[PDB]
RNA sequence: UGGAGAGUUUGAUCCUGGCUCAGGGUGAACGCUGGCGGCGUGCCUAAGACAUGCAAGUCGUGCGGGCCGCGGGGUUUUACUCCGUGGUCAGCGGCGGACGGGUGAGUAACGCGUGGGUGACCUACCCGGAAGAGGGGGACAACCCGGGGAAACUCGGGCUAAUCCCCCAUGUGGACCCGCCCCUUGGGGUGUGUCCAAAGGGCUUUGCCCGCUUCCGGAUGGGCCCGCGUCCCAUCAGCUAGUUGGUGGGGUAAUGGCCCACCAAGGCGACGACGGGUAGCCGGUCUGAGAGGAUGGCCGGCCACAGGGGCACUGAGACACGGGCCCCACUCCUACGGGAGGCAGCAGUUAGGAAUCUUCCGCAAUGGGCGCAAGCCUGACGGAGCGACGCCGCUUGGAGGAAGAAGCCCUUCGGGGUGUAAACUCCUGAACCCGGGACGAAACCCCCGACGAGGGGACUGACGGUACCGGGGUAAUAGCGCCGGCCAACUCCGUGCCAGCAGCCG
């Protein structure tokens, strides 16, 4: 099992995912967590401050 | 596809030959050469060792002996030569083997 | 047979050679059994060439083969000239 | 590098007046004088008395900003002044001193080091008749230090070097201001810089 | 430019792969499910040359399910040749293909092939081509013998004949036309002369004064009306036995365009502006890729067209579409038996390409440094039809998808999803035909074996009479309006129903750890004292149908348990709209295409839940 | 020239003690972002499988032929195609393919490291020295002929040349038995007996150049041996039949149970035999105050391997990476008769993977092979390319510029913050464009001298119209992480054990 950060995600049954290692102190025998922005899951949408973690992309400064 | 090392291999082969004939020439000569020491022969004994002598030495000369690889041949038939035949013997044939 | 001839160092667009005695058959750049010289194509600095006449000379005597290049580099420091 | 972006506002929060522009930072200006507190929302708030770290800190980067140093080549000319030979504290400020750009801010032939910096890069200097634009340049005992023969007459140059003539430069240096040429004579005593720097606490930075 | 790129195009038969053979033959004088099926699946570029001149040819399958390997070639290529089974005349996928070169603006001739077989009329195709198809067919040739004893053709235009004595081509040879046709012959020229008028006016006022043009003017105004896709020049012969092929390839070089003759293609800069991409060969590089193959031996080809600039081999460009940073590493040309590696590949020039590891078709490339336009590329289209795959034995589940990922990036008519509801893996496609040779692509290519089936649907529960009640507090439960919606313990048992255990849905709860257990024993009980009912979803469909086939079509759809809403025209056919269940849908598409035969298409989007006709539910409890 | 600690068990305390963090590092990977250059460096996984190209040849001054382009006239010339030379083609014969290049699978071992030993040995080409190169024969390809084949090509019969093979001679010398002297493991000498050599080619030719043979010495490279050093499990404690030793053989360059007969019953093991697991080893590298700990990619040295396994042949050397045989695995062509194959060489494909490049340029340099030489070959190599992968360097302006615009944030509604930051004035001038333009290259060779020394001449550049120099010349990318404590950096809003954070305390 993998954790899933950020708020919000787009991760189901099938999708395929970047598992990166890191465990959760409150979910036991969570080893792991999956890298937004990598394979399917996607970014985290209006995410503007730890952008780098969560796999967010430069929003425009139109 | 092609290389000319196959020329190397063709010509392998032909050694391979020159150099069986020379071999089991001088083996079947030293044998024969032992055995009539030990049946006593020593006229023909010598006569043999000789033979032998020279097919292992002019196999030194190239590819097919070389070096204390012949000597030694030459070492271990005279040794074994003169032995046998010492039991028995009188060095017949002087030729051969020194006094 | 043993060789006199020049082991590339220093570095890229950079060369500087040493002149070694070597077996010829080991790579260009390995191991060697003396070095006596060593050789700036680029003339650097002003000692940029540079032999120890009085080895390359034992060298030669005892049937290395020195590279042309490596001649050429030997006589220019006088180790053929015999008065 | 060089930062680029506001100086005089760490001219402040370092509390303590470098000299980033040169001749600005001589004003009733260099915001030491007005406002004399850190940048931001904070700044004239309640100081909360100082971690030993952040003691240090401020002292590594209080004379890191004063040279406009990037870390990677501080921390890289600090570790060569430990290895290297007695006083690792003085012998660093020697280094650091030895630069280029700063010996040409040290010469008057510009105001502030920024400035400096911009004149040896845009190949208005020269080192023994050669031109140099590397900042980071070693200047060694004895060489010239000069502004190159077609900036001679820039209007920056005589402007600078007119301000020269009055002015005494740091003992360890001649100046020639007629003929714009400049000497480094020996490396800089931990005492001819009157550093607002306490550089035995930037050694102890490192430390950690 | 000396250089013709043409597609062949057909309904399914009508002998294009067969002509395209024999145009590489004589253009030569100095596959796996295709077996099994008999079919054409996949389609590459192939160069010859004819006289003197350069001929990119794509053989394309006739197939609805493989319409992208047109949506492609009629792109990429300039000029089309469409060809039709004789004795047929004009066939519904000969109408497709033919719509899609309406929308490139594909200048064509048409080829009456098979005018050997029983039944091989030129006039059934060529009145079809007018009365099927809204076309302006343009008699360029005539035969020698009805059907049986097809032996010669004449040429009108110019004036001239030519018998073939074998079915082999290795006794062609001009002959004069016999005394009759000769009436015939004429009539035509003129009567293409006439038609001509329409392009030159030097042929205008000279046909009114009774003389005949010179040979190449009217040539030059035939090939004038091709190219403004007025005219459709139709040629005839038979490809299987020999007879017009060479005609065909001269008709090639004389009427159908060189990628000057066509507008040059547009653009889009990063700016945002539109913009034409002149078809210079020093101009900065614009090309698209139309076509991943994965070969053995040469691994990942990609196939382009140079529209501006000179691709040239052993360089870096950029996938503009995806910026990515590409490699073009090797170019190749495929001849019909050997494949030419060449160091380049100008403007208006086909090619593959090796390196190249992102690039899909519709992808656009441009120069290392160049500007980063976007052409217009290729087009969709939409699938017909989806199942459910899962394989025999998983562990196979990870060869399965990593597959299904490989051919959705192939052809993008084939799309793989989840359904998000039951996560069962969903592959949809273009008709029946194209899942099975993908499924029987997972055997033997990727030796992955599948089953298929119906996905199962998405139903819901709701109540059907008001309730009160006591969870040990209490509540009432009333229904709500079809659609409407909707403490934290009720919501809660709203996931499993009674009956199936899907979702609880349209339903008002009034109240009136400890509070959750209560709400979720409540409301559990609510549902099956409110005496329930399976809901189920209801798809809005709109089929397109030639009127012809209405009644049956909605005879179906009322069969499929629908309720039909009403039928407005869309241009040439006509527009029926309906509601009918997701589960009475499946497979569509392929019942509809026999009942119209392959004309009628339709689209379907959710839009409702709606309770079942009582035959079910038992049936469903199951 | 060298050494920092902090959080967390309690109501609180001291101690114990674990967990956790700050640092450095990497062949990295992933995320956000990305401007330049230099030097390094880039399949760590499947020692999986590989399309395609190239990675080892060269000598016509070893030899005889086929084909071609010429010169020079044969019947005057095309039909009998004749001499001379300059090309090409295989063949025969040499030297090289044992080096260079790859990889880390196996190996816990004299494999490696380190120091030694060999009276127990070898070393092609190179050098020094001595003495020879004198007689004769012969065959196999090429070539022609035929049977065989779809082809690959394959068999048979016949011709033939040499630096190919063979015999004979001379024996400077050498080998061998035996005896003698010295020496001391088989080292040096000596006597008689026996046994052993050789090849010619080219020129301007009674002289030069290259080769051939024997011996002695040198140099270089090796083989074999020994002392010591070389990971985890003893929940592996006993191991061993060529096993330990002897004798006599065989084998090898050479010692040795290396192999074989025979005899004896030994040999090894808690100082860890045997077994199982892991691993190529080192110079170094990373870390560390050190002692230590970890590692062994790149570069150098040694070893091992070349689809898996065994085997030998040829040879100075191999049990042979692009040589051979067989077995096994796998693939390919096929006319169903049979054939072919081995990227752990450079590139590249495909698969596996979080992940790792050009099917690039050039032999100009350095090095290697062959050659008298010219020169040929050289994916060694020198370079270029791609990648922020790493390190170093450089830029995105500089100086002026308000008690301080606007926007945006805070606000005790006076202000405060962003901030000299901007705007604005001057100044400079990355990129650009223009002109010029390298070093790296002087040898080999040629001429004088003697084809020595020494003097003189000529050719030669992939990188590259690149670096760099000169002249013009534009204000010209900035982002990422963190701000509860450790830890440097705080306010407002939203949120309300939800959403979420999290390395530990929480
Ligand atoms: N009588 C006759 N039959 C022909 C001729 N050309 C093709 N055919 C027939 O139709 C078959 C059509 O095969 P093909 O030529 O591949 O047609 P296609 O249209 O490419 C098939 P798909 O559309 O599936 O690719 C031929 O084998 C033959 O059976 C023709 O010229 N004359
Ligand atoms: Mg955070
Ligand atoms: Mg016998
Ligand atoms: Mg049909
Ligand atoms: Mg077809
Ligand atoms: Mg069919
Ligand atoms: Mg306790
Ligand atoms: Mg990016
Ligand atoms: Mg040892
Ligand atoms: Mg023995
Ligand atoms: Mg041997
Ligand atoms: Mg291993
Ligand atoms: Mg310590
Ligand atoms: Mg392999
Ligand atoms: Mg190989
Ligand atoms: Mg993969």
């Amino acid at each position: 099992t993998a954790y899933i950060p950020g708020e919000g995600h787009n991760l189901q049954e099938h999708s395929v995912v970047l598992i990166r290692g890191g465990r959760v102190k409150d979910l036991p025998g969570v080893r792991y967590h999956i890298v937004r922005g990598v394979y399917d899951a996607a970014g985290v949408k209006d995410r503007k401050k730890s952008r780098s973690k969560y796999g967010t992309k430069k929003p425009k400064e139109a | 596809r092609n290389l000319s090392a196959l020329k190397r291999h063709r010509q392998s082969l032909k050694r391979r030959l020159r150099n069986k004939a020379k071999k089991s020439a001088i083996k079947t000569l030293s044998k024969k050469a032992i055995q009539l020491a030990q049946e006593g022969k020593a006229e023909e004994a010598l006569k043999i060792m000789r033979k032998a002598e020279s097919l292992i030495d002019k196999a030194a000369k190239g590819s097919t002996l070389h070096k204390n690889a012949a000597a030694r041949r030459k070492s271990r038939l005279m040794r074994k030569v003169r032995q046998l035949l010492e039991a028995a013997g009188a060095p017949l044939i002087g030729g051969g083997l020194s006094a | 047979m043993v060789k006199i001839r020049l082991a590339r160092f220093g570095s890229k667009h950079n060369p500087h050679y040493r002149i070694v005695v070597t077996d010829a058959r080991r790579k260009r750049d390995g191991k060697y059994i003396e070095k006596i010289g060593y050789y700036d194509p680029r003339k650097t600095t002003p000692d940029w060439l540079k032999v120890d006449v009085e080895r390359a000379r034992y060298w030669l005597s005892v049937g290395a083969q020195p590279t042309d290049t490596a001649r050429r580099l030997l006589r220019q420091a006088g180790v053929f000239r015999q008065e | 590098g060089r930062y680029i972006g506001p100086v005089c506002r760490l001219c402040r929060r370092e509390g303590v007046k470098l000299y980033l522009k040169g001749e600005r930072c001589y004003s009733p200006k260099c915001a030491m004088e007005r406002r004399p507190y850190p940048p931001g929302q904070h700044g004239q708030k309640r100081a909360r008395r100082p971690s030993d770290y952040a003691v240090r800190l401020r002292e590594k980067q209080k004379l890191r900003r004063i040279y406009g140093i990037s870390e990677r080549q501080f921390r890289n000319l600090f570790e060569e002044a430990s290895k290297k030979k007695g006083v690792t504290g003085s012998v660093f400020l020697g280094l650091l001193e030895s630069r280029l750009d700063n010996v040409v801010y040290r010469l008057g032939f510009a105001v502030s080091r920024r400035q400096a910096r911009q004149l040896v890069r845009h190949g208005h200097i020269t080192v023994n008749g050669r031109r140099v634009d590397l900042p980071s340049y070693r200047v060694r005992p004895g060489d010239e230090i000069a502004v190159a023969e077609k900036s001679r007459n820039l209007e920056l140059i005589r402007q600078n070097l007119e301000a020269m003539k009055g002015r005494k430069v740091g003992p360890w240096l001649s100046l020639d201001v007629e003929g714009m040429k400049g000497k480094f004579l020996r490396l800089p005593d931990r005492e001819d810089l009157a550093l607002p720097v306490n550089e035995q606490l930037v050694i102890e930075f490192y430390s950690r | 430019k000396r250089l013709r790129n043409i597609g062949i195009a057909a309904h399914i038969d009508a002998g294009k792969t067969t002509t395209t053979e024999r145009i590489l033959y004589y253009t030569g004088r100095i596959m796996e499910q295709e077996r099994e099926r008999g079919i054409t699946i996949t389609a590459a570029v192939t160069t010859c040359f004819w006289k003197d001149h350069r001929i990119n040819i794509i053989d394309t399958p006739g197939h609805v399910d493989f319409t992208i390997e047109v949506e492609r070639s009629m792109r990429v290529l300039d000029g089309a040749i469409v060809v039709f089974d004789s004795s047929q005349g004009v066939e519904p996928q000969s109408e497709t293909v033919w719509r899609q070169a309406e929308k490139y603006k594909v200048p064509r001739i048409a080829f009456a092939n098979k005018m050997d077989k029983t039944g091989a009329d030129l006039w059934l195709v060529i009145r079809t081509m007018q009365e099927r198809l809204g076309a302006r067919p343009v008699v360029m040739q005539l035969p020698i013998g009805r059907e049986d004893t097809f032996s010669g053709i004449i040429d009108v235009l110019r004036m001239k004949a030519y018998t073939y004595g074998n079915d082999l081509g290795t006794d062609i040879r001009e002959i004069p036309i016999p005394e009759e046709y000769l009436d015939q012959a004429r009539e035509y020229h003129e009567k293409l002369v006439e038609v001509a008028a329409d392009f030159d006016e030097n042929i205008m006022l000279k046909y009114l004064e009774g003389e005949e043009p010179t040979e190449e003017e009217l040539v030059a105004a035939i090939r004038k009306g091709t190219i403004d896709l007025k005219i459709t020049p139709v040629f005839l012969g038979s490809a299987l036995k020999n007879k017009g092929v060479q005609l065909l390839l001269d008709a090639v070089v004389d009427y159908l365009p060189s990628p000057l003759d066509i507008p040059p293609i547009k653009g889009t800069t990063p700016e945002g502006e539109v913009v034409e991409i002149h078809p210079d060969p020093n101009g900065p590089l614009a090309a698209l890729a139309f076509k991943i193959m994965a070969d053995p031996y040469v691994g990942r080809l990609t196939f382009i067209r140079v529209y501006s600039g000179t691709l040239t081999s052993g360089s870096y460009v950029y996938n503009t579409t995806k910026g990515r940073k590409e490699r073009v590493a090797r170019l190749l040309r495929m001849h019909a038996n050997h494949r030419e590696e060449v160091e380049e590949l100008k403007a208006g020039d086909l090619g593959a390409v090796v390196g190249l590891k992102e690039t899909i078709t519709g992808d656009t490339l441009v120069g290392e440094d160049a500007p980063r336009v976007i052409l217009e590329s290729i087009e969709v289209p939409e699938p017909v039809i989806d199942v459910a795959i899962e394989p025999k034995t998983k562990a196979d589940q990870e060869k399965l998808s990593q597959a299904l990922a490989r051919l959705a990036e192939e052809d993008p008519t084939f799309r793989v999803s989840t359904h998000p509801e039951t996560g069962q893996t969903i592959i949809s496609g273009m008709g029946e035909l194209h899942l099975e040779i993908i499924v029987d692509r997972l055997k033997r290519e990727f030796k992955v074996d599948a089953n298929v089936g119906k996905p199962q649907v998405a139903y819901r529960e709701t109540i059907t009479k008001p309730v009160d009640v006591e969870g040990k507090v209490k509540i009432k439960v009333e229904p709500l309006p079809r659609g409407s919606g909707f403490q934290k313990g009720i919501e809660e048992a709203m996931q499993s129903g009674p009956l199936i255990g899907f979702p609880v849905v349209d339903i008002k709860v009034t109240l009136y750890m400890a509070f959750k257990i209560a709400g979720s024993m409540a409301i559990k009980e609510a549902v099956q004292k409110g005496d329930p009912v399976i809901l189920e979803p209801i798809m809005r469909v709109e089929v397109t149908t030639p009127e012809e086939y209405m009644g049956d079509v909605i005879g179906d759809l009322n069969a499929r348990r629908g309720q039909i809403l009403g039928m407005e025209p869309r241009g040439n056919a006509q527009v029926i709209r309906a509601f009918v269940p997701l589960a009475e849908m499946f497979g569509y598409a392929t019942d509809l295409r026999s009942k119209t035969q392959g004309r009628g298409s339709f689209v379907m989007f959710f839009d409702h839940y709606q309770e079942v006709p009582k035959q079910v539910q038992e049936k469903l409890i199951k």
